[PDB]
C-alpha cells in the first residue's frame, strides 16, 4: 500500500508565524489532501486536490507538491489554527493518512487564576468527598500542584487533568481532584491547594476550613 | 447541505461483533458516483480508513482489518451499516462515516463520530455534583462554577451549559481514569460575579451509554 | 494509483451533457470496476453522447 510520513509530528509557533508541514509518500500519488482536526471534533477537509481550498477555509491556508512530496502551509498562524493536521491519499486502496502533525501556539506567559471548591453536601451524604483545585487560563502548560491537609503533603490520592490549548487565547487550564472517604475528610480541618508556575513570583495557596 | 451521523453501542465485549450505522442526508447513495466510507481513530492515535461502499454496491476493505469487516447499504433509508467481528480492546476508538465521490477520492464531509469501547467491564452511570461559586472561586470581576461528573463508564460524557446558550468561558476537562476503573471529569465556567443573583446556571450532563441525563442547577 | 485513473475518467464522463442518469451510472460503474478500460469506455460514452445530441 501507499504510506505517508509527516514532519514535524509536533510543531510550536507564535501567532503570525508562517508554518509548513510536509508529507512524503512511499510512492507517487496524483493528489494529496489535508484534514484539520480540532480537539473533540471530527476531521474537516482543509486542502484537497493538493492545492485547492475547501469551503470555509481562509486564504491563510495553501498546499503544494507533486510526486511523493507535498506540503501544507499556513501563512499567518492564528490561535484558532490549534489542531492536528493529517495528509490523506485516495489514489490507491487502502486509503491512508499520515501520522498527523500537532500544531501548538506559542504566546506570552500567563499566570493561572487559582480557585478551590470544597466537597458539595450532596456528595458528603454518599460518604465520599472530592475537593477540586482549579488553575485557569495559564501559559505555558508546565505547572505543579500539591495538596496539603493540615499542613501534611499528600500523595497518590489526587488526579490531574489539563485542557487542550484554548482556540481563542491559546491558554491551558488544569484541575486537580483530591478524593477521600467522608471519614478521613472529617478527620482533618484545613484543606489547601499549593500551586507553582512560571507566571507566579511565589507559589500561590488556596485553602478552606472544614 | 450534507450531514452524516454514526450510531451504535458505546460498549461491546471482547469477541463480540460490533454493528455501526451511518445515517446521512443532503445526498443519495443511489446517485451515480457516490460513496460512503468509514474511518476510525483510537485514543491519541492517527486516523485509519476501514472500508467504503459505492452506489453500484462495490465495496473495499482495509487489509489491516484482517477480513473482519462487512459493509452494506440501504439507499432507501440513507443508511450504511458496518460490522466488525471479534472486537478487541485494540479496536476501542471513535468511528466516523464520511462521504466520498468517484470524481473526488477524498472525504469531503464527515459525521461527528461515535465512540466505541471494547471491555468486559459493565456500564455505570455518573453522579453529577455542584461546584458552587463562592468567594473562593472569584477573581475580579469573575467567579468560576461548574459540575463534577464522577464514577462513570464507558466514555463519553457530554456537558453543555444553559442548553447551549452559555459557551464563553466553559472548560470541560478530559476524563481521568480512577483506580476503581471508572472515569471522572469536571466542567467549569467563569461568569461575571454580578450575574450570580440574576442569571440561572445549569449544567446539562449526558451519559448516553447509561441513558443518563441530568440538568443540575449550580448556585452560590 | 488506479483511483487517479478512475478520477480522471469519471470527471470526463461528468463533462458529457447528453447522458441520462442510467447511462452515467453504467459508465461510471464500469470505470469503478476496471480503470484500465477508461480509454475505451470514454470513447463509447462520447459516441453515445453525440448520438443523443
Amino acid at each position: 500500500d501507499i504510506q505517508m510520513t509527516q514532519s514535524p509530528s509536533t510543531l510550536s509557533a507564535s501567532v503570525g508565524d508562517r508554518v509548513t508541514i510536509t508529507c512524503s509518500a512511499s510512492s507517487r500519488v496524483g493528489y494529496m489532501h489535508w484534514y484539520q482536526q480540532k480537539p473533540g471534533k471530527a476531521p474537516k477537509l482543509l486542502i484537497y486536490d493538493t492545492s485547492k481550498l475547501a469551503s470555509g477555509v481562509p486564504s491563510r491556508f495553501s498546499g503544494s507538491g507533486s510526486g511523493t512530496e507535498f506540503t501544507l502551509t499556513i501563512s499567518s498562524l492564528q490561535p484558532d489554527d490549534f489542531a492536528t493536521y493529517y495528509c490523506f491519499q485516495g489514489s490507491g486502496y487502502p486509503f491512508t493518512f499520515g501520522g498527523g502533525t500537532k500544531v501548538e501556539i506559542k504566546r506570552t506567559v500567563a499566570a493561572p487564576s487559582v480557585f478551590i471548591f470544597p466537597p458539595s453536601d450532596e456528595q458528603l451524604k454518599s460518604g465520599t468527598a472530592s475537593v477540586v483545585c482549579l488553575l485557569n487560563n495559564f501559559y505555558p502548560r508546565e505547572a505543579k500542584v500539591q495538596w496539603k491537609v493540615d499542613n501534611a503533603l499528600q500523595s497518590g490520592n489526587s488526579q490531574e487533568s489539563v485542557t487542550e490549548q484554548d482556540s481563542k487565547d491559546s491558554t491551558y487550564s488544569l484541575s486537580s481532584t483530591l478524593t477521600l472517604s467522608k471519614a478521613d475528610y472529617e478527620k482533618h480541618k484545613v484543606y489547601a491547594c499549593e500551586v507553582t508556575h512560571q507566571g507566579l513570583s511565589s507559589p500561590v495557596t488556596k485553602s478552606f476550613n472544614r | 447541505q450534507v450531514t452524516l451521523r454514526e450510531s451504535g453501542p458505546a460498549l461491546v465485549k471482547p469477541t463480540q461483533t460490533l454493528t455501526l450505522t451511518c445515517t446521512f442526508s443532503g445526498f443519495s447513495l443511489s446517485t451515480a458516483g457516490m460513496s460512503v466510507g468509514w474511518i476510525r481513530q483510537p485514543p491519541g492515535k492517527a486516523l485509519e480508513w476501514l472500508a467504503d461502499i459505492w452506489w453500484d454496491d462495490k465495496k473495499h476493505y482495509n487489509p489491516s482489518l484482517k477480513d473482519r469487516l462487512t459493509i452494506s447499504k440501504d439507499t432507501s433509508k440513507n443508511q450504511v451499516v458496518l460490522k466488525v467481528t471479534n472486537m478487541d480492546p485494540a479496536d476501542t476508538a471513535t468511528y466516523y462515516c464520511a462521504r466520498d465521490m468517484i470524481f473526488n477520492f477524498y472525504f469531503d464531509v464527515w459525521g461527528q463520530g461515535t465512540t466505541v469501547t471494547v471491555s468486559s467491564a459493565s456500564t455505570k452511570g455518573p453522579s453529577v455534583f455542584p461546584l458552587a461559586p463562592s468567594s473562593k472561586s472569584t477573581s475580579g470581576g469573575t467567579a468560576a462554577l461548574g459540575c463534577l461528573v464522577k464514577d462513570y463508564f464507558p466514555e463519553p460524557v457530554t456537558v453543555s451549559w444553559n442548553s447551549g446558550a452559555l459557551t464563553s468561558g466553559v472548560h470541560t476537562f478530559p476524563a481521568v481514569l480512577q483506580s476503581s476503573g471508572l472515569y471522572s471529569l469536571s466542567s467549569v465556567v467563569t461568569v461575571p460575579s454580578s450575574s450570580l443573583g440574576t442569571q440561572t446556571y445549569i449544567c446539562n450532563v449526558n451519559h448516553k451509554p447509561s441513558n443518563t441525563k441530568v440538568d443540575k442547577k449550580v448556585e452560590p | 494509483s488506479y483511483n487517479d485513473e478512475k478520477k480522471l475518467a469519471s470527471n470526463e464522463i461528468a463533462n458529457l451533457p447528453n447522458l441520462n442518469e442510467e447511462q452515467r451510472s453504467a459508465f461510471l460503474s464500469s470505470i469503478n470496476d476496471d480503470p484500465s478500460q477508461s480509454a475505451n469506455l470514454l470513447a463509447e460514452a462520447k459516441k453515445l453522447n453525440d448520438a443523443q445530441a
